[PDB]
């Protein structure tokens, strides 16, 4: 990507900078101006940027991010070189594989994408990787256009002990997140943007629960549950028990099909019957 | 560049011209169309390309109008009431206080025209002018009234126009057969020196805030009566041409004279069938004076007497009160008020608009150029122009009654065998 | 303004989309005092957009029993009714064949169609479709249809303007409002459909232009 | 003392006063609060740096307040004070943003509203080399050409580059003889080290009605340098601020016969003068009865015609320009065509829509497409825009529709159902865009509309053109007594309060808002609610001498469907505004009918449709 389209889409600077509200979009402008990066080089692809700028980029960015309240900006990873022009960071292979396996447009059984993603890990197939990097882009530009919806419309309900949200089919690019695996990441980025956005002190420490429609014919939705967010969250989720006991109490129709327990398919009509009993159960 | 004045032209000759060079604080005294009077020195000028050939050039130092209408030195009631010399101001007051003034301006403006007492009045109310208003949105109401005359042959049509154009200052006179579209309104000319297209002012523009006298208005072409309507409607003149884009103001009042179709005015048809003007134009006038020469043996003695008198008394047969120089002063003074309307006069006006529509009512009679709304917006104008005349600052019933009687005699009833 | 070179010449045709990589620079042939001209010296160019196995999807489709209607059904999706007016249009896209008798007296190889009737905008759709789905095609309501002879400002003399029917080589030309076209132009289109070539003999112009196209006209 | 006995030009050029001025400007740049304790030149410089703009605005009045001596030195010798202020603002910014050197390394300070607004004809020789503020329309603009700024040649006999001379905009720079081989000859520029700068020349001229009272309008030249170029287009109304600089020309001397110099305004600041929160609008739209409340907000003066008010309001916001998925290109523009006897405020309906709308243009029918034109300034034979490409997204107000010419008629129809024009003119073969809604008014033949014939007779218009209009309103006249007072009183009163002794704020911001934040949807519950009407009415009309509602009327009805999505923010098709859509699409059809058919069809439908 370009250096500009990757600041507007990392769900760690798209939260701090609040790159969904015109009032704080100028923060990005000021951050760029404080480094001497022309607004015409920052918009161009990174491999074509001038050679005189990129000398100490990875330091003049870490510095000028202290002046804005972003001190965790350098991480520890690895990188690989094959030949003349082949240079990958270990978190590009991941975002490309993770999006070859979860492409929205389906072309057969459930095990047709799995094969194409297993293929793109050997060096003899650099034409799939280099292709699975155009899906991973298309996805990341169609996530900040949803977290921009549920935060310029306030669709995060404070239903008591946990937040709550839901989606609408009419919004564009909402059939992409229909899969019950590519929905956890959207929710986990939604929580990160929210906790940074809201002014309360209670909502900033409540776990989120999200539902989006799965099947129009069966009339069912998919539901997840993510731990209370923070900087040092232990990451020990607890919804696999809550949803189980709630469907047990209401005695509705549920499916714990996956391997992780915190993802369920639920009849569109048992939504409230389930949710109220869950509210009471978690208490 | 100046051109030989009119009263000096030797007969059968084209007028010469020379270059004058204003070179000081005097640098924009003379404008185009004026009749200034320059006073400097004649010099010779070489041809600097080869520095021979010489050419004469006038090097003016002072420039002033040739005949000042007010000999003091050359814009509200007080600025002008300052320049009024003692006799001037004791005469203007005397007139403004005069009663029956509205009958001593007619008898003193057109002294050699027997009859048509309902046309001189309209011409006067045209000269005084109404109140020009600007709506808050940005539009503008027309302030001055337009007047058209239509009649039989030899009924003193061109005589009203010649009188008005020789009396009034800054009023232009044009015929209809010998004009153009780009000559009335505004032109575009290539000055190759500057090699650019610039704007030339037309007869409707160099008569601004005055009167444009169009004789034989129905001889103009079909496309030349269109440009004049585009100006008579919005009071402006648009230009969109080679490299020019502009909008010019034109607040002239038009006095036009026309002839009925096929010589005589046929009194069994509406107006739209007796004249060949367009349809829109006939709506933008709001005062018509149809004249009919029903050969009266008693007039054919009066007119004869008057003409032979004038021709036996070259410079006499014109004795009238309020000499012509004085009326110009009174008219430059009394044209700086903005009379208002009292509530009773407003009630009177709406009642008169009620009593005018229904005369055109069905059944009993019939009339020509059916009455509409635009006749109402043209009754307040005549009342304001009547109030200006008596130097007052408000409209009274005494004015609106007369401004209604006049507009009532204007429209005639169609007839049928 | 660009400046192509040895092997970049004659690589693109007026009407193309490109992507130029050039050296923005200035003319050095040595309004204002120090003004220069500027061009882009092109040193890289691109263009934006038959097979054996593809041949078979033509073969079998030509061979299948109901080959006729399958096309005439999928050549006017929006407008419906009276497939004859769509049956005929199927042929104009293919056309007959050009024969040369021993005498060189060639024969036509195209067809002409008239769709008479009120202008109800039901036909403009069809014109647009047939123009879009044609190998070569132009839909016209400028210089004209046939050739003109116009007094050039520069030359002060008459020059020749081949209109549309000379640019459409084998293609198809669509026309609407067959009474609006200029009197001279309508005369010339009459002769052009008559002879299949346009030959103007006027002030300084005596040339011939082969008109090889198909007329799909809509009347009123 | 900062004022000694020299020339103001040469006082400031001395080292002492130069340094004093330099240090004086910094203290004002750093410390200047404005009525709230805000260092304005701390946030303003920031907002400049968040965009890479290299141009700082200095309002003159505050400079005069906080500084008494500089605001008097300034318009006397501004060719150097505006140079010193540059180096001051630089050292300020490079302190507030120490890396900004990577962005253009040079700052220009503009100056806003000197207190000496002036005319364009009153510039005399007193103002040579003095800062000046003026006004007027711009009537030309060349292209953005690059000009030398710091030239640098190279010798032809030694491969050594000569000195970096600077370029002044009066005379071509002149290099001497090579200090390395004394090879005085015709050097050529060195395109690699030379520095360039943008450049543009414009010809400004007096405003049309402002000062050009009884004379012709004068004009002047202006030169926009680097950051300013393309700040204004032919037709804009601007207000320059620039040194009034003269230079010698040899041609004028050979025409006028005297030594005469040309003049030009080196512009220093260009500020256009033209036409450029929801929480209320929420409940105001949720009134559920905004229809009546908005209808009587347009046509502010003209009484009556709440019929045509409805149609024109429908037109103003528009509809929805949906793209059909079958490649059919349905249009989303409502075109109206008034008609009626003279004297019924048609032209006023045009002129008020000129104002209330945005990006609107206007024309008469007595210039419709782009045409070749010899530029006033550049003297090149360019192509200029017509009158249907200046409404490429707004409205086009046609007047005197009848007076159009045959070429104009054959050119207007093309843009209705295609909305795209081709120009194979003497200039060059192009194909541009034109997406405008047409608002025109024709006239009745014979000086009066008479409803014995169909409307297609009294209009005097080609028949396939009337089909390209959605609404057909027919204006007429009335002699009813009770309304005579109603209209009179109104006009008379509007003449009482205009002379020198929903308001216009909600709906302008509302046509700005509601244009944007809605995207009406289309369900399929109305898809069969209409055909039950068509199957009847087609027979009802064809039975007599008429052509029933045809598809080009269903298209207009379905376009006006969304015409209320913009007023209500509803955006969902409901069986409610379908009662409105059908009602309107028949309203604009029963009137354009015959004598007894305009009433027979009424007796059927006006009672059938359950108005
Ligand atoms: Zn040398």
């Amino acid at each position: 990507w370009s250096l500009h389209d990757s600041l507007c889409n990392t769900s760690y600077t798209a939260a701090r900078f609040k790159l969904w509200s015109v009032h704080g979009q100028k923060r990005l402008q000021e951050f760029l101006a404080d480094m001497g990066l022309p607004l015409k080089q920052v918009k161009q692809k990174f491999q074509a940027m001038d050679i005189s700028l990129k000398e100490n980029l990875r330091e003049m960015i870490e510095q000028s991010a202290n002046k804005f309240g972003m001190k965790d900006m350098r991480v520890q990873t690895f990188s690989i070189h094959f030949g003349f022009k082949h240079k990958f960071l270990a978190s590009d292979v991941v975002f490309a594989t993770m999006s070859l396996m979860e492409s929205p447009e389906k072309d057969g059984s459930g095990t047709d994408h799995f094969i194409q993603a297993l293929d793109s890990l050997s060096r003899s197939n650099l034409d799939k990787l280099y292709h699975g990097l155009e899906l991973a882009k298309k996805q990341l530009r169609a996530t900040q256009q949803t977290i921009a919806s549920c935060l310029c419309t306030n669709l995060v309900i404070s239903q008591g002990p946990f937040l709550y949200c839901s989606l609408m089919e009419g919004t564009p690019d909402v059939m992409l997140f229909s899969r019950p695996a590519s929905l956890s990441l959207l929710s986990k980025h939604l929580l990160k943007s929210f906790v940074c956005s809201t002014k309360n002190r209670r909502c900033k420490l409540l776990p989120l629960v999200m539902a989006a429609p799965l099947s129009m014919e069966h009339g069912t939705v998919t539901v997840v549950g993510i731990p209370p967010e923070t900087d040092s969250s232990d990451r020990k989720n607890f919804f696999g028990r809550a949803f189980e006991k709630a469907a047990e109490s209401t005695s509705s129709r549920m499916l714990h099909n996956h391997f992780d327990l915190s993802v369920i398919e639920l009849k569109a009509e048992d939504r409230s019957k389930f949710l109220d009993a869950l509210i009471s159960l978690l208490s | 560049r100046i051109q030989e004045t009119q009263a000096e032209l030797p007969r059968g000759s084209i007028p010469r011209s020379l270059e004058v060079i204003l070179r000081a604080e005097a640098v924009e005294s003379a404008q185009a169309g004026d009749k200034c009077d320059f006073t400097g020195t004649l010099i010779v000028v070489p041809d600097v390309s080869k520095l021979l050939s010489y050419r004469l050039v006038f090097l003016a130092c002072c420039v002033a109008p040739t005949n000042p209408r007010f000999g003091g030195k050359e814009q509200t009631a007080e600025s002008i009431k300052n320049q009024m010399t003692v006799k001037e101001w004791e005469k203007v007051f005397e007139m403004s206080q005069d009663k029956n003034l509205y009958h001593n301006l007619c008898t003193s403006l057109f002294p050699t025209i027997h009859g048509n007492d309902e046309v001189k009045r309209g011409v006067l109310l045209m000269l005084f002018g109404g109140v020009p208003k600007t709506t808050g949105e940005g539009t503008s109401l027309r302030g001055d009234i337009n007047v058209c005359i239509v009649g039989d042959p030899s009924t003193a049509k061109s005589q009203f126009l010649k009188h008005v154009e020789e009396f009034s200052p800054r009023a232009v006179y044009t015929s209809g057969k010998a004009s153009s579209a780009a000559g009335l309104t505004a032109a575009v000319v290539r000055d190759e020196e500057s090699h650019e297209f610039v704007i030339e002012a037309g007869a409707l523009m160099l008569a601004d805030n005055g009167v444009c006298c169009i004789d034989e208005f129905d001889k103009m072409d079909v496309r030349d009566q269109v440009a004049i309507h585009e100006a008579m409607e919005q009071q402006t003149i648009s230009i969109t041409k080679a490299g020019v884009k502009a909008t010019l103001n034109a607040r002239t009042s038009i006095l036009a004279a026309a002839n009925p179709i096929s010589g005589h005015y046929d009194r069994s048809k509406s107006l739209k069938q007796n004249i060949n003007l367009s349809a829109p134009i006939m709506s933008r006038f709001d005062l018509f004076f149809i004249l009919v020469d029903e050969c009266n043996e008693v007039t054919d003695y009066a007119i004869a007497r008057r003409i032979v008198d004038l021709h036996s008394r070259i410079e006499e047969s014109i004795d009238r009160v309020y000499s012509l120089d004085d009326i110009r002063r009174y008219l430059l003074f009394a044209r700086q008020f903005k009379p208002k309307i009292s509530k009773e006069s407003e009630d009177f006006i709406v009642e008169q608009y009620k009593h005018l529509r229904q005369r055109d009512g069905s059944g009993v009679t019939k009339s020509s150029w059916r009455i509409t709304v635009r006749q109402l917006e043209s009754m307040i104008r005549l009342s304001e122009a009547m109030a200006r005349m008596h130097c007052c600052d408000e409209v009274q019933p005494k004015h609106v009654k007369e401004a209604f009687r006049l507009l009532n005699k204007s429209i005639i009833r169609v007839e049928t065998p | 303004q660009l400046y192509c070179d040895r092997y970049l010449c004659d690589k693109v045709v007026p009407g193309n989309r490109v992507t130029i990589m050039g050296i923005y620079s200035i003319k050095k042939f040595g309004v204002g005092v120090g003004i220069r001209s500027s061009y882009i010296r092109v040193l890289g160019i691109q263009v934006d957009t038959v097979s054996p196995q593809e041949e078979e999807e033509f073969r079998r489709l030509a061979a299948l029993p109901n080959v006729y209607e399958v096309i005439s059904k999928s050549i006017a999706p929006s407008i419906f009714g009276g497939t004859d007016m769509k049956k005929a249009i199927a042929c104009l896209l293919f056309g007959g064949s050009r024969k040369r008798l021993p005498d060189g007296l060639t024969r036509r190889g195209d067809i002409n169609l008239l769709m008479l009737g009120d202008p109800g905008t039901a036909k403009s759709q069809l014109l647009k479709f047939v123009e879009k789905c044609s190998p070569i095609g132009v839909y016209t309501s400028a210089a004209g249809l046939t050739a003109s002879v116009m007094r050039d400002p520069s030359s002060r003399n008459f020059i020749m303007e081949g209109g549309a029917m000379v640019l459409a080589d084998g293609g198809v030309v669509c026309i609407d409002e067959f009474d609006k076209m200029r009197e001279d132009d309508r005369v010339a289109i009459h002769e052009a459909m008559e002879q299949q070539t346009i030959s103007i003999a006027k002030a300084g112009i005596t040339t011939t232009l082969n008109s090889r196209c198909s007329v799909l006209a809509a009347a009123n | 003392e900062d004022l000694k006995g020299h020339s103001v030009r040469e006082w400031v050029s001395m080292a002492g006063p130069r340094l004093e001025i330099h240090h004086r400007f910094k203290n004002f740049l750093r410390t200047h609060v404005d009525s709230h304790g805000h260092n304005v030149f701390k946030e303003r410089i920031s907002d400049m740096c968040k965009e890479n703009r290299e141009s700082l605005v200095v309002n003159y009045e505050d400079l005069a307040a906080r500084e008494h001596v500089l605001a008097y030195f300034l318009p006397e010798a501004p060719a150097e004070l505006l140079q010193i202020f540059d180096e001051a603002a630089l050292e300020v910014v490079l302190a507030m943003y120490p890396k900004y050197d990577r962005i253009t390394n040079h700052i220009h300070v503009r100056i806003s509203h000197l207190p000496l607004v002036e005319e364009l004809r009153s510039l005399r020789q007193l103002h040579l080399n003095q800062l000046i503020r003026t006004s007027g329309v711009v009537t030309s603009c060349t292209g953005v050409l690059p000009q030398l700024s710091m030239v640098k040649y190279n010798c032809n006999k030694c491969n050594f580059v000569l000195g970096p001379f600077c370029q002044s905009q009066n005379q071509e720079v002149k290099p001497g003889s090579c200090p390395e081989c004394q090879s005085a000859g015709p050097f050529e520029v060195n395109m690699e080290e030379t520095i360039y700068q943008n450049y543009q020349r414009i010809r400004i001229q007096e405003s049309p009605g402002k000062v050009a009272a009884g004379r012709l309008p004068r004009s002047k030249d202006a030169i926009l340098l680097a950051d300013l170029v393309d700040s204004c287009k032919p037709g804009d109304e601007i207000e320059l601020t620039g040194i009034y600089h003269n230079n010698y020309d040899g041609s004028l001397n050979t025409a006028n016969g005297f030594p005469v110099f040309a003049t030009v305004i080196l512009a220093n600041h260009v500020a256009k003068k033209d036409n450029k929160d929801v929480k209320m609008i929420t409940s105001l739209s949720k009134d559920q009865q905004i229809g009546e409340k908005i209808f009587a907000s347009i046509a502010p003066s003209i009484y009556g015609h709440e019929d045509i008010k409805r149609g024109l309001a429908l037109a103003l916001f528009g509809g929805e320009p949906k793209n059909p998925g079958g490649k059919h290109k349905v249009r989303g523009d409502i075109n109206v065509l008034l008609c009626g006897d003279p004297g019924t405020a048609k032209s006023q309906f045009l002129k008020y829509i000129e104002k209330v709308s945005s990006r609107a243009i206007f024309t008469t029918g007595q210039g419709l497409t782009a045409y070749v034109q010899r530029h006033p300034v550049s003297r090149e034979w360019t192509l200029e825009a017509g009158a249907l490409v200046l409404a490429d997204r707004g409205v086009c107000l046609i007047d005197e529709f009848d007076k159009m010419n045959d070429q104009d008629r054959t050119s207007i129809h093309e843009a209705m159902e295609q909305q795209s024009i081709s120009i194979s003119k003497a200039g060059i073969v192009t194909s541009l865009q034109a997406r405008c809604t047409v608002i025109a008014a024709a006239n009745p033949i014979g000086g009066r509309y008479d409803p014995s014939l169909t409307f297609s007779e009294n209009v005097d218009l080609t028949e396939p053109i009337i089909s390209r209009f959605d609404i057909l309103c027919v204006v007429r006249d009335t002699v009813d007594p009770v309304q005579d007072e109603m209209l009179a009183r109104f006009v008379v009163g509007s003449h009482v309060r205009h002379h020198p002794s929903l308001p216009q704020e909600v709906l302008k911001k509302y046509i700005i808002y509601a244009k944007e934040r809605v995207h009406p949807k289309l369900n399929q519950m109305d898809q069969d609610k209409v055909a039950k009407m068509y199957s009847d009415l087609r027979k009802e009309s064809m039975a007599t001498g008429s052509i029933p509602i045809t598809v080009r009327h269903i298209e207009s009805m379905i376009r006006m469907a969304e015409a209320h999505a913009r007023i209500h923010l509803r955006d969902y098709v409901i069986e409610d505004d379908v009662n409105m859509a059908i009602r309107v699409m028949l309203e604009s059809f029963i009137d354009t009918q015959k004598f007894s058919v305009m009433r027979s069809m009424r007796k059927t439908f006006a009672r059938y449709l359950s108005f």
